[PDB]
RNA sequence: UAAUUGCGAUAACGAACGAGACCUUAACCUACUAAAUAGUGGUGCUAGCAUUUGCUGGUUAUCCACUUCUUAGAGGGACUAUCGGUUUCAAGCCGAUGGAAGUUUGAGGCAAUAACAGGUCUGUGAUGCCCUUAGACGUUCUGGGCCGCACGCGCGCUACACUGACGGAGCCAGCGAGUCUAACCUUGGCCGAGAGGUCUUGGUAAUCUUGUGAAACUCCGUCGUGCUGGGGAUAGAGCAUUGUAAUUAUUGCUCUUCAACGAGGAAUUCCUAGUAAGCGCAAGUCAUCAGCUUGCGUUGAUUACGUCCCUGCCCUUUGUACACACC
């Protein structure tokens, strides 16, 4: 979670409130052995507006 | 039934291998002993004046022997305190990286730790065998 | 110097303007069959026992 | 302060209105019965519902309650 | 006692005393009895302890902080005047050290002798600012036993670490010495002359 | 593999996890044996148990420990927990319940906790004082 | 560590280094009263001078008081660092001496009128009777002088 | 300066003829005597022990305990 | 210049120290106004055309 | 050739505030009087199937000093 | 009742905004789905000590297995439950029992209608009007200044010590954060008393820093009530780091110098349980600088669980020539 604390009056004036934002990050992996085929139509759609898909590869 | 370190408590190993180390002549302890501080967090040198390097030798060993491998940067953290900045408040500040790295050099050339891989430096197989020994030393003075 | 066993019975309410004071009716078990009303200062509960200091005088109200 | 408002209450009266033939004075069946019989957003308001016709219903059995 | 023994090892006198009684650092809490009527529910002892540090939750019903063990509220009171808020390692060991004390000299369950140095100074009836019109005079009140022991433990406590401060004997040996005189209140302690004195100004109006 | 249980005990952050297996009575906590621990005045905190309910009890099984976060304190009470929990755990499968609950029985009795752990937890500061509750200095003019 | 019996031998309070010190206080501290001693000092030179910190200001054989002013003075060859002293690298000689005693007054007036006779805006700052290291004079000393 | 930093043959036996009917002695108790500096007094609790009247009960900084032999 | 400054007497803590304190260092806020703050001083006023084309 | 716009006609305007809101500023900006614009739009609104809608002209119009006004048709909640 | 929260009364009946619901975090699941970026047992391979088997470690894949602990999905759970006192046997309230949890469960987020000439045109390429606009109030560049010191005020920090300082030795957190068109967080090895330096190295991160071995704290010593070794202001002399620049001393280390302060007048702040207080840490700021803030965890109390005396406001009643509404 990326908390953002922050006075919220543009100025000074006042009791000090502050205020804090914040953004959730959520990760996740999953695993596959799978053929070169599946892999890409796999990739290509399961797309999501929202959704930062990242496949990599490799034993190293 | 046989002994580990483990198996005896903490002042009671280190005094005892303090005590050993002093008995025994085999050391290396570099020669500004006496007249260096241990930290820069610290207002007097230690009070056990001629010895205590026997004390972080044996604390130094004792630590090594219970983990992995740790080195400088780790022992210079654990043995620091906290610094009084005067007027200002206490921070904690890690303590003289040459006491510690000397001190595990002495040891090493001693034979009791070897700088391992992974990093650091990690107990010697014949340091195992040397701590296991007067630790049953430490628990035979009670039998 | 006669001390007196009293045992508290029946919280009615607290006083003083300030508030730290409480009335209570209590009964010496050194003979009960007889009761008076007195003012504690700390926290009471029913069951409670005072050594009231004379067993002859009992207090009112408070402001 | 546990006093329960009045949404609280006021669903737990219509249910004990057409619904006495069916729970009981235990809030566990009278939650699930809550579950079939009536439409609620929050599991809380849920309890808190059942948990009210539970009672009203556990004192009607000595005596009638106005409303 | 029977023996027992299996892989890693228990201490002699460990393996004694604890299974048997329930009692303390290593002292007797069967005896101890609370010498005052009323006193009595408002001062623990048994359920019987080991030590007097505990993860109690006194605080949040009314009450109840009664339940807790007398000899533990000694030291919880032990812990403060700024720096020593929190520390209660701190206080444990002295009263352990205290107790040490008190028993050494006189015989007498040390936590006995707390019973009887409490006892003795929760003050009978008190008074407190009633209006009476601006100058506000003085009605004399029979005080709470709750209050009675609370009093207790805190003048104890305070006049002890009075003395303690600035001096060389340390504040268990006066926290110790406290207790000491005031196991039957001889005059010469904190607390009962402030208890007396409390109750000197109580009757001084009535 | 043999008769054996993994159980837990929290105080605070602190979380201590016990491994109850069937042996030859030992009980050693993180690396060492429990009659060393520290803060030690506190010793007998985890010592406890085991006489609650009588030190045989033991001779049947081995008891590993290993506590991580908290403090000096909050460990000490996370352990002696973990341990009782262990015990009333073993029993629950692997002896008869009447043991069980005659263990249950003397734990509940005495106890701080020791088989239930406890709700209690930092409340959260919030702005305007160094604490939770605690505000900060104010002084009108 | 020893019940320890001594006849006459000690003298409580003694002079050295033109000043005064007490005997019946430990000597790595006694000897702190000398201006320009400070406790690490007074303790290395001890530590070197093979003399007992066990021991009294008191009791110290009339040799071994002697060596410790010795070593004071002269810690450049009796094997004590440079780092560890009060004015090195003076700023004509440029040696590292110890100043010690009765010499560290005289010193600090060496220095500060250094300065002022340069006009440099320290020395200027020190004749001003205020604070030089650059602290806010506005709010804080005011008592004062 | 106010006097027991040092041992005086007279203090020395002063110790060992004045430390019994002490039924408590420690660091404070040694002081108390009118004599004493703590410090000293501390070498004294440890050269009573050697063999001398005090029996060793509770242990330790700040806090030392003891009472005659039997 | 420099040599001015530390020549220059009139300077420096001694004198300041033995100078009286003016009093309106312990003056308070001086405020001027606030207890006018609701009346304003345009001395204009709207009017009830302009403000009802206005809304 | 890495990136591409397309247009939506969104569905119902009605009951988009920021569609809304700049048809108000697109109404006063083209002068019309500030009652006959918002509660125009609070009527295309609520015509549009809205449970409820709120419109709120806060500053200066034609007299110097600032007022404003509300604009409130049928049901809104405000909290949670 | 925390609440126009309800019960009740009742020319009202029955509703909606707000309160509540709700949402976020902290609590409980051996139930469910899994995890070489989390972790457990077994087995290999292996070190030490005992040896009669044991005990304590090493080994990012040498394997098999599992999900208690960790992670986060989906469900579950509490509804002031059971009982009992109390009360218009009404809403409720108090106690015991059970319970992860029974103070709105703890803490927040959100929050109606209104008011103020509160504060902000020094956040805005938001803006009306005024002013100025080339000897500029535009803008940059060089240097000083916001830190300037007889003094009045406010938030703080460190203390006045022996529940202590110092010195060894034990050794324990939790919120965070980190380097691409780059120089961020830094392990390890050397060198240097130190501050730091130098060689390498892992990490765009549950994978590395980092188990952030943090601090109070715990242990054994030294000192012994002495303005003391408590205290560390002021100041001299030297060495280093950031930065183009350190003088008016950015910060850091070393030696020395060793002030006031012996618990604080009248006054006045904050606070009810993991709270107060003590204690350090990360984050904001940040080239460099925290005695500040925002969070976080460690250690863990005493005393209330009441009232209207003070102060503050709220509601009625009542008066009014006030409605720009007592400015
Ligand atoms: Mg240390
Ligand atoms: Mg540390
Ligand atoms: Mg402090
Ligand atoms: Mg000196
Ligand atoms: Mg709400
Ligand atoms: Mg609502
Ligand atoms: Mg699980
Ligand atoms: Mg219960
Ligand atoms: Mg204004
Ligand atoms: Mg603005
Ligand atoms: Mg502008
Ligand atoms: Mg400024
Ligand atoms: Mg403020
Ligand atoms: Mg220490
Ligand atoms: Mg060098
Ligand atoms: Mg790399
Ligand atoms: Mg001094
Ligand atoms: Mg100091
Ligand atoms: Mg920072
Ligand atoms: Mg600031
Ligand atoms: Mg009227």
């Amino acid at each position: 979670v990326l908390k953002i604390s922050t006075r919220k009056t543009p100025n000074g004036e006042g009791s000090k409130t502050w205020e804090t934002y914040e953004m959730r990050i959520h990760k996740r992996y999953i695993d596959l052995e799978a053929p070169v085929q599946i892999v890409k139509r796999i990739t290509q759609i399961t797309i999501e507006p929202g959704v930062d898909v990242e496949v990599v590869v490799a034993s190293n | 039934p046989g002994v580990s370190v483990r198996d005896v408590a903490a002042q009671d190993f280190i005094n005892a291998y303090a005590s050993f180390l002093q008995r025994q002549g085999k050391l290396e302890v570099p020669g500004y002993v006496d007249i260096v501080k241990t930290s820069s967090g610290n207002e007097m040198p230690p009070q056990d004046a001629e010895g205590w390097f026997y004390k972080r030798a044996a604390s130094v060993a004792r630590h090594i022997y219970m983990r992995k491998q740790v080195g400088v940067g780790k022992l210079n953290k654990l043995y620091g305190g906290a610094k009084s900045r005067g007027v200002r408040p206490y921070k904690h500040i890690d303590a003289s990286g040459s006491i510690n790295r000397k001190v595990l050099q002495a040891l090493e050339k001693i034979g009791i730790v070897e700088i391992s891989p992974k990093g650091g430096r990690r107990i010697s197989e014949n340091g195992q065998r040397d701590l296991d020994r007067i630790a049953a030393q430490t628990l035979e003075e009670d039998e | 110097t006669p001390v007196t066993l009293a045992k508290v019975i029946k919280v009615l309410g607290r006083t003083g303007s300030r508030g730290g004071v409480t009335q209570v009716r209590v009964e010496f078990l050194e003979d009960t069959s007889r009761t008076i009303v007195r003012n504690v200062k700390g926290p009471v509960r029913e069951n409670d026992i005072l050594v009231l200091m004379e067993s002859e005088r009992e207090a009112r109200r408070l402001r | 302060g546990r006093v329960r408002t009045k949404t609280v209450k006021r669903a737990s009266k219509a249910l004990i209105e057409r619904y006495y033939p069916k729970l009981t004075l235990d809030f566990q069946t009278n939650k699930r019965l809550c579950d079939e019989i009536a439409t609620i957003q929050s599991k809380r308001l849920r309890n808190k519902i059942a948990g009210y016709t539970t009672h009203l219903m556990k004192r009607i059995q000595k005596g009638p309650v106005r409303g | 006692f029977t023996p027992v023994v299996l892989a890693t090892p228990i201490p002699e006198e460990v393996q004694q005393a604890q299974t048997e009684i329930k009692l303390f650092n290593k002292w007797s809490f069967e005896e101890v009895e609370v010498k005052d009527a009323s006193l009595v529910d408002y001062v623990q002892v048994r359920q019987p302890i080991f030590v007097a540090h505990t993860a109690g939750r006194y605080a949040n019903k009314r009450f109840r902080k009664a339940q807790c063990p007398i000899i533990e509220r000694l030291t919880n009171s032990l812990m403060m005047n700024g720096r020593n808020n929190g520390k209660k390692l701190k206080a444990v060991r002295i009263i352990k050290h205290t107790l040490d004390i008190i028993n050494v000299l006189t015989d007498q369950n040390p936590i006995q002798v707390v019973v009887d140095a409490i006892t003795n100074t929760g003050p009978r009836e008190d008074t407190t600012r009633v209006g009476g019109g601006g100058a506000a005079r003085r009605q004399a009140v029979d005080v709470s036993p709750l209050r009675r022991v609370n009093q207790a433990i805190a003048l104890l406590t305070i006049g002890a670490r009075e003395a303690a401060f600035r001096n060389i004997k340390t504040i268990a040996e006066t926290l110790a010495e406290e207790l000491i005189n005031a196991a039957k209140g001889s005059s010469t302690s904190y607390a009962i002359k402030k208890k007396d004195e409390l109750e000197r100004v109580a009757k001084s109006n009535r | 593999a043999v008769p054996s249980v993994q159980t837990f005990g929290k105080k605070k952050s602190a979380t201590a996890v016990a491994h109850v297996k069937a042996g030859k009575g030992l009980i050693k906590v993180n690396g060492s044996p429990i009659t060393l621990v520290e803060p030690e005045i506190l010793r007998f905190k985890v010592y406890e148990p085991l006489l609650l309910v009588g030190l045989d009890k033991f001779s049947n099984i081995d008891i590993r420990v290993r506590v991580t976060g908290g403090g000096h304190v909050s460990q000490v009470y996370a352990i002696r927990q973990a341990i009782a929990k262990g015990l009333v755990a073993y029993h629950q499968k692997y002896v008869d319940e009447q043991s069980k609950n005659e263990l249950k029985k003397a734990f509940t009795s005495y106890d701080r906790t020791l088989l239930i752990a406890d709700s209690r937890r930092p409340e959260p500061k919030k702005f305007g004082g160094k604490g939770a509750r605690s505000r900060f200095q104010k002084s009108y003019r | 560590s020893l019940v320890v019996q001594e006849q006459g031998s000690f003298q409580h309070i003694l002079r050295l280094l033109n000043t005064n010190v007490d005997g019946n206080i430990k000597i790595v501290y006694a000897l702190t009263t000398i201006k320009g001693v400070g406790r690490r000092y007074s303790n290395l030179v001890c530590k070197k001078a093979d003399v007992d910190l066990h021991k009294r200001a008191g009791e110290l054989t009339q040799e071994e008081l002697e060596r410790i002013v010795q070593i004071m003075q002269n810690p450049t060859h009796y094997k004590i660092p440079a780092w560890f002293l009060n004015r090195q690298n003076d700023i004509t000689d440029g040696k590292d001496y110890h100043t010690l005693a009765n010499n560290v007054e005289s010193k600090l007036r060496d220095d500060l009128e250094r300065l002022k006779k340069i006009r440099a805006h320290r020395g200027i700052r020190h004749f001003w009777g205020l604070r030089v290291r650059g602290q806010h004079t506005k709010t804080t000393g005011r008592r004062r002088a | 300066a106010q006097h027991a930093v040092i041992l005086d043959q007279e203090k020395y036996d002063r110790i060992l003829k004045e430390v019994p009917t002490y039924r408590y002695v420690s660091v404070s108790v040694l002081v108390d005597r009118l004599k004493i500096g703590g410090s000293l007094a501390r070498i004294a609790l440890r050269h009573l022990e050697k063999e001398g009247i005090i029996k060793p009960i509770s242990k330790h900084s700040k806090q030392a305990i003891y009472t005659r032999a039997t | 210049g420099n040599e001015g400054a530390i020549r220059d007497k009139t300077a420096g803590r001694r004198n300041n120290r033995s100078k009286d304190v003016t009093d309106s260092a312990t003056t308070k806020k001086s405020n001027t106004r606030r207890a006018t703050d609701r009346h304003s001083r345009t001395g204009k006023t709207d009017t009830k055309k302009k403000v009802n084309q206005g809304w | 050739g890495t990136i591409v716009l397309y247009a939506e006609r969104v569905q119902d305007r009605g009951l988009s505030a920021v569609a809304q809101a700049e048809s108000m500023k697109f109404k006063l900006l083209n002068g019309l009087a500030i009652r006959r614009a918002a509660y125009g739009v609070v009527r295309y609104v609520m015509e549009s199937g809205a449970k409820g809608c709120e419109v709120v002209v806060s500053g200066k119009l034609r007299a110097a000093r600032a007022k404003a006004m509300k604009f409130a048709d049928g049901f809104l909640i405000h909290s949670g």
